Formats: C-alpha cells, structure tokens, sequence
C-alpha cells in the first residue's frame, strides 16, 4: 500500500493549508504560504495519479499549475505590498 | 502533425476545393468582400483619429487603429471567402467560376 | 556498497585543495600581471602558503558573534558550502568518471546553481548589520538576474544534443566543439558565469571558519562554472580538433587544461578591467543579456529546425 | 483513457477504455456495457485483484490459528 | 521507510509553517516543505518534476516571499477505489512479469512531456502564457514609484 | 522616413538591433527557406 | 533509471559531515520596490525556462508545429518584456 | 622562461582536477570490476539485473 | 435524451485516436517491432 | 571591423553544418544500438515466459492448497469479464524505476 | 493548415487587438514629444472597437464554428449553446466599457492597462464557455481571475480598493483550490478529463451498486468551488466588501461577466456530473439559503453599493433554483433569468455611476432626485421594479418562469421560498422609491448631468425593460434552442 499513503500526505497537506488560511486569519503571508501548500497537495495528487494510471493527463496538468501557483503568488505579494503602505499596518 | 478539416455540422451548400489553400482564398476576395474589408478598415481609421485628439496623438491613434481594423477586415474577408468556397455560405458566384473551369 | 563514501572523499578533498590552491594561484597571477612576484617565501615557490594561511586562521582564538539566533548565522556558510560542492557529483571528468549519472543532469545543475542564493541572504539577514543585510541582498539580485541568462544560455546548448545528460553533451561534440560555432553565445556564458559568482567588473563586495566556507564556496563556484565552460563549449574531456598522434594523453587531463584555461582568463578579466556599478550590473544583465539569449536560442532553434539538423 | 503512456507507449487501461466506449457508442442503455465498464474501473485501481489476494491471505491467516 | 519519514518531516514543516511565530521561520520550514516533496517526487520516477519544483518552488516563489518578509518589516505574527494490499509479497514479487517490448527504446520523463505539451495540448500551453503575460503587467500597476 | 529612423534606432541600441536581426533570421530561415526546401 | 540518486543523497550527507567536521575545527583547541519588481521577472523568466526544457530536447519528434506554438509563447512574453521594458521596471 | 613560477599552483589544480576524475575510475572498478556506462535506460538495468540472476544461477 | 453518447456529436474520440494511433506516444509496444519489414 | 562579422558568421554556418552532420553520425549510431536489441528481445521474451509460467503454476499450486475447503472459489479466476490476460498487479505504484 | 484555426478567428482577433493596444499604450504613455499624455480613453475606445469587431467575427461566422471539430476535440468544443453565450458574454463586456469612458475622465483615471486586463479577462471567459476539459476549465477560470485581481485593486491609494483585492484574491484562491481538489479527486477516480469520456463512464453506474466516495467528493468539491465563484450562501464570505471596495466600473464587470461564463461551466458540468442528482440537493439548498439571506439583509443596507451586491446574491439565488429542477424548461428559465439580471444589474450600474462623479455614497444622498433630474428618477424607478418584479416590467418574466420551472419538478417549498423573499425584496426596493419621490429632504445633492455612453446605455435599457413583455419571443426561442443543443 503506497497511494494510501501518497493521498493521505497530500490531504494532510490540503487540510493544514486550509486551517492555515483558517487560523491565521490576523497575518496575511500565512493566508498565502497556505494557499501555496494546497496547490502543492494538489499537484501532489494529480502527479501520484498520473503515475498510478497510467496517464499522461496529470503531468501536463501539474505543470500548467505550477504557472497559476507562481502568477497568484506574484499577484497576492504585489497586493499585499501596496495593502502595507496604505494603512500602515497588516 | 495529423489534421482534419471535417465539420460536425454538414455544409448546406456546394463544396467547391474542400480545403482550400491561404492564396486561393485570398485570391478569391469578391467585390463584397473588398466592400467589407475596406469598411472595417475606414471606421478603424476613423476612430482611432477621433479618440486620439484628447490626448494629443492623431496620427499614432489613426495608425493603430488602421493596424487593428486591417487585421480585423481582411481576418472577417477571409472567413467570408474560405465558407464560401467550403460550402458553409451561399457560393452562387463560386460555382458559377469553378464549373466551367 | 560501502565504497561510495570513498569515491564521494576522493571528489570532495582534492576539490579542497584546488580551492586553495587556486586562491594561492590567483594571488601569484596578479602579481606576475603587475611585474611583481607573489608569495615566494614559505615554499619553494610559494607551494606551502595555502597550509600556513589555513593554520594560521585556525590559530586565532575567535568569538562567535552570537547576538543572533544563532542558528541560521552559524548554518548559512554550511547552507551555501552543501550546495556548491554538490554540484560536483554530475560533472564528468572523462567517459565513465562521474559520480552520478543523471540524465536530467542540465535541469539539476540549474537547480543547484539557482538554490545558491539563499546562503548569501540568511548569512545578510542574520548578521545585525544593515548594510550587510542590504549588499547581500543586492547580490542576491544579481545573481538571479544572471541566472536567468545562464539558463537561457543552457537551452542554447542543449537544442543541439537532444539529452539532459552532461557526459552525452560531451560525446556530442565529437565532430566539433560548440564554441565554435556558438561563439558569442560562449563569451555571454563566461560572462555570465562572471556575474554569478559575483567576480570580476560584476564584484561589488564574518570571522573564522563562517567566512572559510563562504570563500570556499565561492571559490568552489569559480571551479565548476570553469569547468561548465568547457564541459559545454570546449568538448570536455575530448581532444584538440586535429592531429589525432597525442591521443596517449588521457582524457581526464584535456578537462584540466581547459578548465585551468578558463581560471586563468578569471583571474586575468578580474586584473585587466574596473568594476560596474549596481545600477549599471542590472541593467547589463536584463537589457544586454536576456535579449541576447533569447534571440540565441531562437536562431539556433529555427536554422537547426529549417535545414533538419536537429539531434 | 487519453492513450498516452508515461514512458512513451499506449496506456495500460487505455485498450479496455476502447472497449467500453465503443461499446457505448451503439448501445443506448448502459446496462449492456457494464462488463466493460467494470473491466475499464478494475485496470485503473486492481480493486478485484487486491480483494482477491486479501481474501486468500486472511484465509490462510484463519487457519493458521 | 523511505516514504515514512520524508513524509513525516514534511508534515512537520508544514505543521509549522501555519504555526509559526517570526515569518521568517515560517518561510523557512515552507522552503523544507518543497525539499521534502521533491524527494517524494523522486520516489516515483518524476526526476523533472522534482528538479522543477526545485527550480520554481524554492527557486522562484521561496525567494520571492522571503524578499518580502525580510526587508519589508520582519514583524511578528480507501477501500471503495483501490482496496489497500497487504503485505503479501514473497510470492508477489517473484510474479513480476516483465515485457521487453516497451523497454527497447524507453523515453525520458522529460521527452514525454514535451512530446504532446507543444503539438497536441498547445492551446493550454498559450493560456498558460497568458497568465504569466497578466502577472508581468499587474507586477507594474499595483507596484510601480518611479523617481 | 525608414533609412534614417532605423539608422537612430540602430545607432543608439546596438545590442537591441542585433538581437532582433539574429531572431529575425532564425524565424526567416523556418518561414520562407523551409517552404522552398520543401518542394525540393 | 532512478538509482543514480542515492549517490547524490549520499554525497549530501558526507558533505554535510565534512561541514560539521571544519566548523568543529575551532572548537577542539528601509523597504525597497525594485527588489520585488526583480524577483517577480525572475519568477516570470524561471518559468519560462522551465517551459523550454521539454522543448528543447522534444524538438525532434515535434516539428513546424511545436517550434512556433514555443514562438508565439515566446512573441506573448516578449511583448510582455517590451511593456516591462518602456515602464522603467529594468532601470535603477 | 619567467612566467613559469604562476603555472606552478595553477598545475596544482589541474592535478587536483585529474585526481578527482581519477578516483572514481578505480575505485568504482574495483569493486564491480567494471567502468560505469554512461546512458542508463531501463533496458540495461533491467538487463544488468537479467546479468546477476544468470550469473548467480551457473 | 436516450442515449445522448451514441450521438456523433458526443463521439469523437472514437474518429481521432485511429488517425492518432500511429503517433509516436501512443503506440502498441510491438507495432515498432514489425514495422521494420 | 568588418573581418571579425565576416569569421563569426562563417563560423556560425560551417560550425552549425558540422553539427548537423555529427547528429546525423549520432542518430545512426543510436539507431544500430536499438536495432540490436529488437533483434535478441525474443529470446529475452521466452525466459521471461517461461520463468513467470512456472511461477504461475507454483502459484495456483500454493492458492488451491490453502483454501480447498472454502465452497465458493475457482483457484485462478481471471477478474476480467473481457477474458485478457494481464499481468499480476503488484503493491507499488512505480517497482521498475527503483 | 490555415483553415484549421478559422474556429479560433474571435479569439485570436482578440488576442492580437489587447497586445496592439498594450504596445501603443506602453509606447506613448511614456513619451516625451507628447509630454505623457494620458490616453486611457483612447485606449478605450479602441479596445470597444476590437470588442465589436470580435463580435462581428464571431456572431458572422455561425457554421464555422464547428470546423475541424475533430482536431480541436481534445482542447474546446464549440456548438450552439458557446455561440450564444459568447455572444451575450461581448455584448455585456462592450456595454461595461461604454459604461466605463466617463470614469476616465472625471476621476482621472489614467491608466490605460484598465482596457488590456478587461480584455484579457474577456479572452479567458471566451476560451471558459467553450471549454470542454476541466484543464481548460480551470486555466480559463484562473486567467479571469487574475485579470480581476489586479483590476480590484487598481485604486492604490484607496484603503478600500487595496483591501477589496486582498479579499478578492484570498477568497478566489481558496476557491480555486477546492475546485482543482475536487478535479484531482474525479481524476483519480476516473482516469479521464474530458467531458465526454467523463459523461460515458459515469452515466452508467448511477450510484446503482455502490457510491464511489471518490467521484462523489471531486464532484462535492467541484459544486463548493462554483458556489465560491458565484457567491451563493453560505459562500458569500467577503462578496458584499468586495463589491463596495472595488472601484463602481470594475463593481459593474464583476457583477455580470463573471457569471455568465461559470453559469456556462456548470450547465456543461451538470450534462454530465448528473451523479445521482447530488447537485440538484447542494444547489436546492444553496438557492434557498441565498434568497433568504439576500431578502433578509439587503432591508438592512444604507449604502447603494451594499444593496446593489446582496440584490446579486438574492438574484443568484433565484437563477440556482433553476439549476435544483434539471429538466430544459429548467435550464431555460435558468438561462432567462441570467439574460434579464444581467440588463437590469447593467442598467443599475450605468446609474450609479452616472450620480458617481457627484460621489453618492448612501441611498438618503439620492432624496430629492426626483425634484433635480425627474427623468434619472423615473429610470431608477423603473430599475428597482425590475428588480422587484413587478408584473408589467421585464423583472417579472424571469422570476414567473422560474417559479414554473420549479413547480414543474414538483418542488413546493422552493416556490414558496421565492414568494416570501419576492415580497421582501420588492418591499425594499420600493423602499428606495419612497425616498426620491415621497421624503423631502432639507438638505438636497444636485448632480452633474451624464455623457452620451452612458444616456443611450439607459435609454435601451429602459426601452428593453418596460416593453418587454409585448415582443418576448425571440429570448425564449434562442433560450429554448441553447437549452436543448446542451445535450443534441
Ligand atoms: C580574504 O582573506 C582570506 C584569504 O586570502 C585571500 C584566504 O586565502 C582564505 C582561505 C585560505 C585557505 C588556504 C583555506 C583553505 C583550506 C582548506 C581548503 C583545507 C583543505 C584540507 C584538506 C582537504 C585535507 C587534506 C587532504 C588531502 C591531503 C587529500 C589529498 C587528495 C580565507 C578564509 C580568507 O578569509
Ligand atoms: C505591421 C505589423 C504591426 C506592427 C506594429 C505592431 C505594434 C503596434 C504598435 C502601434 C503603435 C505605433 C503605431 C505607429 C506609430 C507611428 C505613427 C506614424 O507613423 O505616423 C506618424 C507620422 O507619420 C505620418 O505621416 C502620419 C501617418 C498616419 C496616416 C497614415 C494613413 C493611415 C494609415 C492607417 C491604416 C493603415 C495602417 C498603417 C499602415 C500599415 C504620426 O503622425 P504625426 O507625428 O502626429 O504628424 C506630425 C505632424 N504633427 C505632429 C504636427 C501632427
Ligand atoms: C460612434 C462614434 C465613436 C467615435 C468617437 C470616439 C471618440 C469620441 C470623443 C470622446 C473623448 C473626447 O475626446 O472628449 C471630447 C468630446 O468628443 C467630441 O467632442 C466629439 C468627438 C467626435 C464624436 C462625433 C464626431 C463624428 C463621429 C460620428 C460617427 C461618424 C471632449 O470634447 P470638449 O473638450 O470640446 O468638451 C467640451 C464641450 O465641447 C463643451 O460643450
Ligand atoms: C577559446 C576561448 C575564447 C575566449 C572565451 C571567453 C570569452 C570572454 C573573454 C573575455 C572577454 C571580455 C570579458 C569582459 C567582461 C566584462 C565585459 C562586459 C561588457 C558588456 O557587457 O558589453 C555590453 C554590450 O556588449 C555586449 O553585448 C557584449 C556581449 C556580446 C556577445 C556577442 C554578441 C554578438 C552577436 C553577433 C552575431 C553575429 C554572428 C552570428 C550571426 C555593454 O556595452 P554598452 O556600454 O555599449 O551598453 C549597451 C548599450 N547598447
């Protein structure tokens, strides 16, 4: 048994970004470096998939991911940044 | 690479060539045609010039907008001629130069 | 299986010694450009000065600066030394001498070379002093924005082989080097190589051995981008072009001469030319460089694309 | 069900996939494909074969004590 | 073995992570996070998708996000789908059958992405293009003083 | 006009005009010589 | 075909020892924007690089159609680097 | 002539240099016998394996 | 409607992979085997 | 100058050739390694037949020992409606990259 | 090989028009000769040319639409149903950017990369409605997204703008993630992505042997997703913040664009996630939770913006019961009720922003309106009964065929639901009626009179709404045509 385990690490994963997102709602880097940990759960999972099946659906996939991962990262940073200067505080 | 130009939807008129090439549609531009395309290009040209004034530019507005209204014109031409010789519009004239050819 | 930590010493402490040789090397051929001789007085020419250095800076009775945490200062020199020397198990020396046979071994040096800037940060961020904070942090800044060129460059390269793999890379160049044809595209990865090891015009910067491992690793970096320098462009391990009668020479030798070739032109740009300033480093390396690349990359692709040459 | 392998070959489930769908493509009720569609389900994930050799394993564990 | 502890140092990190006091610690043990995943991409064959989440990961988005915390303020804060086998494989593994077939000319995890990214998924690939084209120009906007 | 527009451009970024020649090369070469191969 | 990792562990772990082993040695006896602006074009450019990797070494069985599908990603990141250019974003 | 006393420590590396290349080629022979082959597909390790199996067996 | 799959519409996998079936990628193992006569 | 455009651009071109024609060298070199292999892959092929049947047979042997007295069982049912024969499937999601 | 991409004319029209328009606006903002000119209404202009042009393209070239359908089969499908919903989808974008030119001036808004991020945003929802892989799905959807990322906090110096995106962004990434979750669920479970092969192997086994736990939580999971996008109760986390702190033009895009394409995507995930009408009780009970939260705290509301985002969320509501009864009179009702809101919510913010350069804040600053402009009044009026859904206005039809839609399945308690929020919801529209016309304020706010965009923009729209109900015909035949070409 290994893609019990596969999935359970990444749902582990999935669920500490959510609680992450959840409990830190005061801070926002927290708010973003857990979003980040969801989509690498998910990556994660589409990966594990791939290879389990067979397929070749999950690879492209979690490449192109990784692209919408980076971008939100630089959009949500940049926002956070002039969010900083305005009010003075987080 | 594989292709394949079959349409879910049957054309409903004559098929004339069924994949016609770039320069054979080009070279099929009909009056219409040039009526459309240099239409699309004048408005173009016509509100770039009168958007531009306000900022100060006449001449670049009238140049982009004269870029984009090409593109768009001979882009809306050729989708007119390729159905037409396709058989997806009615290709009265098509039929009529291609039948005796 | 007990072996691998032999060969893994056996790559490691040599690769030390040449470090510090190497510096002892640079400090003589500055000194000979400058019509002067360098250190000449502890060995029969100098030989010994590296041991008594090492010794000497041992010797010291130092502090440790611990108005930190602590722990990353102590760890950044060690973060920083892991990675260059890391980069050493995929090199190949000659045919069958490398360590790790990766056939992604490309993709894995510009990993290894990209993870190298988080050293320089933590070791600016964990010292209290801000202006060391803020120079490592426009290090930092150069060194990825010519990591970016390095990667392009790296492309360049490997659209005319086909395989990630370093050692294919090399047997690819058996009808001729690459530096010849991509010459332009070999002066931009030297120069590039310059401005990431932070050496040289593209050079604008604590005590005992934190300070030790970052001059051995950034030392250790000047060897490997040397040696990449010829392990892309140069053949490798491979022979001269022609005159097929000294091939008694082994291959392993040809990668020494070459990659010393490339140590000396280090060491000559660093004694031939000035140095830029920041404001003028980032805008060599994002309106010189990136441009340049890309547009390499491009016209390799599209004429090794056109004529069917490719792999 | 896309074809395409991880190491450059058909996909392992990829001819039961063929099956099953070329079956649904001239049969209207799917309760005529569902050999197939089954056979498809237990390529992708072994649930069958797994249980089996479960089964078999704590058969013998039983008799063991 | 293996699998076991790199994934228990992951979710340790990550446990972490959304549990730290100082952000820069947090983005540290964010940074451990991807070096544990990396590995356990690499358990599974996926030698470039382990060096790209090298590359991006904790080459791109890592050091973005620790620019941001240092110099900005440092402040503080299963038997449904695929039944499980059990360990029976003394007889398992010798029943391993091997085809010859499809190993006489094996591609890379590497050419096998690229074999289909650019011909037959390309429209995918440009919307991808897209977006990174979005995140340059809202860099600009939201983040620009000049003089 | 053309002839002297271009000379300004060129002479004030020279690594820009070369740049863009080289890839503008390496998209000719596929665009218009791989055509005219491919009939031979 | 995935073996040739452990030595690379292998030689981290001993490197690691070796690290130890010389620190050891001693012991026996404001904000900035451009800063952002940089590592969000590194970012934008890493992927980009990324994106080539398979490209490059694909380009043999891909033919006439990968090479301009990697052309007019590259036409839509050059007109983003153009925009990145004319905005002062690469000046200091 | 005079020049030669700098090649003196920038020799030092290049041997440096071949002793690393140097080591592992005896080393790792000596203990399988054998030089590493660069390029390994699935094919030959699986055909190394098929190679101690056989051997092992007669 | 009844049996909406067995439309062409909703059939087109069935009409591209035999054309995409040679492509390298997606081929029987021992199809390149037998193609040499 | 103008010599130094000339010997880069005549580099550019005869050193591209070369390249070229060195591929074409490796591409042959590559492709007599695979045709080596397609020529011995059938007798690889039959020991691996012959290896797995035994081991078949010694499998079927051990399952209809252990369970003789279950009333329900067919000792080597294929779980395949179709009726194909697929190999065993094993615990681990990727055994041949290890 | 040319003719391939005649079914990609609209998008790459599009595509090629924003990155003109991003080289021009790049090129001469930053000039010296013209001394920076701030040429954010001629780029708007221009980008509503390209927007018409598009459409010309795309609406002209109906049978080539389905072109090389078999080579474009694994990346988009196109049929009647994308047609028309990409057709709607231009027309309301091209009336936003009408809408939008005199914030250009006024306010001084000067910045031209506005129009770009609004068409970029445009070319994701084209490529979202004809999406036919959870792949392009998803790319499309975070492509939208990003583009209203940074469009929400466009006003840097505003506290509410800066904070509105951060809320934004979070809350989207958040749903993006459970979307991708559920996708990375159903592929593992299935071993495919698209939509056909998805709809052949779950047809099927409709839960008939066993519930498998992972199709059922991917398909859960992919619904929570779409109910984020929409902003359906108890998914509405930050709506009603994100609504007020965006800047009014990009409050009026949002509140339009960005349903009709994710309707579109859950109408083409309904054709084939129908698994064991699971949706239809998750939908059911987000409708009823949405009409009633709506109702029930848009009385509460003293702002107009505040109103505007909880009379969306009601109005999402009443679409979704539409959704809960799965039959073609449901999908139909469904799609007439996105077409009549979309109208209305134009016609809404096209004068909200046209008392916006006077600043109006608060429903009380609109007092004597009916005294200063008894024109702008009576179109308000008439606004708020379309809202309400007064008989002889268009408001009416939509909810009148949604009741019936939900009564044909034989859901009584949603139709008795939708008649007490009805009547809440009209008591506090006419609520805003009483103050033009009936309260007499001592103090009174005169506005400045409105551009030729935004006069002709009511003056259609209000022409649409009262005489509606005489020609309906043409709406319910194309809406009864999409709603069957869904599935034939
Ligand atoms: C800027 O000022 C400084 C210098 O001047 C430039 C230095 O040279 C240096 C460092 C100079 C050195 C000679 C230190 C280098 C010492 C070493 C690398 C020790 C290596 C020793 C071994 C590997 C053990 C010996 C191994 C063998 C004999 C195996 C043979 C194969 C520092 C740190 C510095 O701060
Ligand atoms: C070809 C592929 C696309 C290439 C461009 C792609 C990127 C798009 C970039 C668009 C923005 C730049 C567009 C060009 C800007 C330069 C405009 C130009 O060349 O005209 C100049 C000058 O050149 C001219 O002579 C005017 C040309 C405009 C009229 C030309 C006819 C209209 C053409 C439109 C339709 C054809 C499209 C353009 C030709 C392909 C502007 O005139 P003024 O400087 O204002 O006049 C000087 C006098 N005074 C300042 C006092 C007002
Ligand atoms: C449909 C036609 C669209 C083409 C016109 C697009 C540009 C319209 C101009 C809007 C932006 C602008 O420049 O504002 C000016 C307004 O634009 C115009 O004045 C008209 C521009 C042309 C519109 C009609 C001309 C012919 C177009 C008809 C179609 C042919 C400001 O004018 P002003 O400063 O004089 O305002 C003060 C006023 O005069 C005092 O009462
Ligand atoms: C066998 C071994 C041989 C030697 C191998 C090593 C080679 C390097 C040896 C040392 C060479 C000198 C190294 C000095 C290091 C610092 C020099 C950097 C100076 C520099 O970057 O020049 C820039 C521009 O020139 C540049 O851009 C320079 C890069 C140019 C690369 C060549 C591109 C030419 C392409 C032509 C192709 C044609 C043929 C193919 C079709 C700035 O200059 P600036 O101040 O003017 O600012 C640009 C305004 N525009």
């Amino acid at each position: 048994m290994d893609l019990i385990k596969y999935f359970t690490f990444s749902m582990i994963i999935f669920i500490l970004g959510i609680w992450g997102i959840l409990l830190n709602r005061r801070n926002i880097l927290i708010m973003l470096m857990s979003i980040e940990l969801m989509l690498l759960a998910v990556n994660l999972n589409f990966l594990v998939f791939s290879v389990s099946l067979d397929d070749m659906m999950g690879q492209v996939f979690a490449l192109l991911v990784l692209t919408v991962a980076a971008a939100e990262s630089a959009i949500g940073l940049a926002i956070f940044v002039i969010t900083f200067r305005v009010r003075g505080t987080i | 690479m594989n292709t394949d130009i079959t349409a879910l939807e049957k054309a409903q008129y004559p098929v004339v060539d069924r994949n016609p090439a770039f320069t054979k549609v080009v070279g099929n531009f009909s009056t219409l045609d040039y009526l459309r395309f240099s239409t699309i290009t004048g408005i173009s040209v016509t509100v770039g010039y009168l958007s531009g004034i306000k900022p100060g530019i006449k001449g670049p507005s009238m140049v982009t907008g004269g870029l984009i209204g090409l593109m768009g014109g001979f882009m809306y031409a050729y989708q007119n001629s390729a159905g037409r010789l396709m058989g997806f519009f009615p290709n009265d004239g098509e039929v009529a130069s291609y039948q005796k050819r | 299986y007990i072996a691998v930590p032999a060969e893994i010493l056996g790559i490691i402490l040599p690769l030390l010694l040449g470090v510090a040789f190497l510096v002892l090397a640079e400090r003589k051929v500055m000194a000979f450009v400058q019509r002067r001789k360098g250190p000449d007085v502890v060995g029969s020419f100098g030989l010994l000065q590296p041991l008594a250095d090492g010794l000497k800076l041992i010797l010291k009775e130092p502090i440790s600066p611990s108005s930190a945490n602590f722990f990353l200062f102590r760890m950044a020199p060690v973060a920083t030394f892991m990675l260059s020397l890391v980069a050493w198990a995929v090199v190949p020396f000659d045919y069958g001498m490398v360590l790790s046979d990766l056939n992604i071994g490309l993709l894995y040096l510009f990993a290894i070379s990209s993870l190298g800037v988080y050293g320089i940060i933590i070791a600016g961020r964990s010292s209290n002093s801000k202006y060391a904070f803020l120079g490592a942090l426009r290090s930092a800044a150069q060194m990825v924005s010519y990591e970016v060129s390095i990667g392009l460059i790296l492309i360049t390269v490997l659209i005319c082989v086909g395989s990630c793999n370093l050692s294919e890379i090399v047997m690819a160049q058996k009808q001729i080097w690459f530096g010849i044809p991509l010459f332009p595209v070999l002066v931009m990865f030297f120069i590039s190589c310059l401005a990431e090891t932070n050496r040289a015009p593209f050079d604008l910067p604590y005590s005992s051995m934190g300070f030790a491992l970052f001059f051995l690793g950034e030392y250790a970096n000047m060897i490997l981008m040397s040696g990449l320098c010829t392990l892309f462009f140069l053949g490798g391990w491979l022979p001269i072009l022609d005159l097929p009668i000294f091939k008694k020479i082994p291959g392993s030798i040809w990668f020494s001469i070459k990659v010393l070739f490339f140590l000396f032109l280090y060491i000559w740009v660093r004694a031939a030319f000035p140095r830029y300033r920041y404001d003028q480093l980032m805008g060599l390396g994002w309106k010189v460089f990136l441009p340049l690349s890309l547009a390499w990359v491009v016209s390799v692709s599209g004429l090794l694309v056109t004529f069917q040459w490719l792999p | 069900a896309s074809g395409w392998g991880i190491t450059g070959n058909k996909g392992r489930c990829y001819d039961f996939w063929m099956d099953f769908s070329e079956c649904m493509s001239h049969c209207r009720e799917p309760k005529d494909c569902t050999l197939l569609r089954e056979d498809y389900l237990e390529c992708l994930h072994h649930s069958k074969e797994f249980q089996r050799r479960n089964r078999i394993y704590k058969e013998e564990q039983r008799k063991l004590r | 073995m293996i699998l076991s502890v790199l994934s228990s140092l992951a979710l340790v990190s990550g446990l972490m992570v959304v549990r730290a006091k100082n952000p820069v610690h947090s983005v540290l043990f964010f940074i451990l996070v991807f070096c544990d995943t990396s590995g356990l991409l690499l358990l599974l064959g996926l030698d470039f998708f382990a060096m790209i989440f090298l590359v991006v990961y904790i080459g791109a988005i890592a050091v973005l996000f620790l620019f941001v915390v240092m110099m900005f303020h440092i402040q503080i804060a299963l038997d449904n789908e695929s039944i499980p086998l059990l360990p029976t494989q003394r007889n398992t593994t010798s029943l391993r059958y091997t085809v010859y077939a499809g190993k006489v000319r094996s591609w890379t995890n590497l050419e096998t992405l690229g074999n289909l990214l650019y011909t037959y998924y390309f429209v995918w690939f440009l919307v991808s293009s897209l977006i990174l084209l979005v995140a340059m120009i809202g860099a600009i906007v939201l983040t620009m003083h000049r003089t | 006009p053309v002839m002297e527009k271009l000379r300004m451009f060129v002479a004030q970024e020279p690594v820009v005009a070369a740049s863009c020649l080289i890839g503008g090369v390496g998209l000719f070469l596929p665009a218009v010589v791989r055509p005219i191969l491919d009939s031979l | 075909m995935m073996l040739e990792f452990a030595p690379i562990f292998i030689y981290l772990v001993i490197s690691l020892l070796v690290s130890l082993i010389l620190l050891g040695v001693p012991f026996l006896f404001r904000f900035d924007i451009r800063f952002y602006l940089v590592s969000i074009l590194f970012l934008i450019f890493d992927l980009e690089v990324t994106f080539f990797f398979p490209w490059a070494v694909s380009l043999n069985k891909i033919d006439l159609f990968g090479f301009w599908s990697m052309m007019a990603f590259l036409f839509i990141l050059t007109i983003g680097f153009l925009y990145e250019w004319k905005r002062g974003a690469l000046d200091w | 002539l005079v020049w030669l006393e700098a090649m003196l420590p920038l020799g030092i590396i290049g041997g440096m240099l071949c002793i690393m290349g140097n080591s592992q080629y005896y080393i790792h022979k000596a203990y399988h016998g054998r030089p590493k082959h660069i390029g390994h597909d699935e094919w030959d390790v699986a055909m190394e394996r098929r190679d101690k199996k056989v051997v092992e067996k007669a | 409607p009844y049996g909406f799959w067995t439309f062409e519409r909703h059939n087109a996998q069935l009409r591209w992979d035999p054309q995409i079936s040679q492509v390298a990628g997606r081929r029987d193992p021992y199809d390149d085997l037998l193609e040499d006569n | 100058a103008m010599a130094m455009f000339l010997a880069v651009s005549g580099a550019f071109a005869w050193g591209m050739y070369q390249v070229g024609q060195g591929n074409k060298i490796r591409r042959a070199l590559k492709e007599e390694k695979y045709a080596a292999r397609r020529t011995i892959l059938p007798i690889l092929q039959a020991e691996e037949d012959e290896r797995f049947v035994s081991e078949w047979k010694k499998y079927l042997e051990y399952e209809a020992d252990v369970m003789k007295d279950v009333p329900g069982w067919k000792v080597g049912e294929n779980v395949y409606n179709s009726g194909r024969w697929m190999p065993p499937a094993t615990g681990e999601l990727r055994p041949d990259v290890w | 090989m040319f003719n391939l991409f005649l079914a990609v004319f609209p998008e790459i029209f599009i595509i090629n028009a924003t990155f003109i328009l991003l080289i021009h606006g790049v090129v001469f903002s930053t000039s010296k000769k013209y001394d920076y000119p701030p040429l954010a209404s001629n780029v708007g202009w221009l980008g509503l040319l390209s927007v018409l042009i598009t459409l010309l393209l795309l609406a002209a070239g109906a049978p080539l639409l389905t072109i090389a359908h078999l080579f474009w089969n694994n990346l988009f499908r196109r049929d009647n149903f994308t047609y028309f919903c990409q057709i709607f989808l231009l027309l309301s974008t091209a009336g936003t950017i009408s809408m939008c030119f005199d914030f250009f001036d006024q306010e001084r808004f000067d910045a031209f990369e506005f129009i770009v991020l609004i068409l970029l945003s445009t070319c994701g929802m084209l490529f979202m409605i004809s999406a036919y892989d959870l792949i392009a799905m998803y790319l499309a959807i975070e492509l939208q997204s990003l583009c209203f990322y940074v469009i929400a906090a466009s006003k840097r110096k505003s506290e509410f703008s800066t904070e509105a995106g951060l809320k934004y962004l979070i809350l989207g990434a958040f749903s993006s993630g459970i979307l991708l979750f559920g996708c990375s669920m159903i592929y593992g479970s299935t071993g495919a992505t698209h939509f056909d092969q998805l709809a052949k192997i779950l047809t099927g086994y409709e839960i008939t042997g066993a519930r498998s736990s992972g199709i059922f939580m991917g398909i859960l999971f992919i619904a929570v997703g779409f109910l984020f996008k929409i902003t359906a109760v108890p998914f509405h986390m930050w709506a009603p913040d994100i609504y007020e702190g965006s800047p009014t033009p990009v409050t009026a895009f949002l509140s339009i664009a960005p349903k009709i394409s994710i309707f579109a995507n859950i109408l083409r995930v309904f054709i084939y996630g129908s698994y064991g009408a699971t949706l239809q009780q998750i939908f059911f009970f987000c409708s009823i939770a949405s009409m009633i939260l709506g109702a029930l705290a848009a009385m509460a509301q003293t702002k107009v913006k505040r109103l505007l985002a909880y009379s969306s969320i009601g109005h999402v509501g009443y679409i979704c019961i539409g959704f809960s009864c799965g039959t073609i009179e449901g999908i139909q009702s469904l799609l007439i009720g996105i077409f009549i809101y979309a109208l209305m919510t134009m016609d809404a913010f096209a004068i909200v922003l046209a008392l916006r350069q006077t600043r109006v804040k608060y429903i009380a600053d609109l007092g004597a309106l009916a005294k200063t402009n008894p024109i702008l009044a009576i179109t308000f009026s008439i606004t708020m009964f379309s809202y309400a859904g007064i008989p002889p206005l268009a408001g009416f039809c939509s909810k009148f065929y949604l009741f019936f839609a939900a009564l044909g399945c034989g859901a009584y308690f949603l139709a008795l639901v939708g008649v007490v929020t009805s009547v809440i919801g009209c008591f506090y529209y006419i609520r805003l009626v009483k103050r033009m016309f009936f309260d007499t304020p001592r103090t009174w706010i005169l506005y400045e009179p409105m551009d030729r965009n935004k006069s002709l923009l009511l003056a259609m729209t209000s022409f649409f709404i009262t005489l509606f109900l005489l020609y309906p015909s043409p709406l319910f035949s194309v809406t009864h045509q999409m709603a069957l070409s869904l599935y034939l």
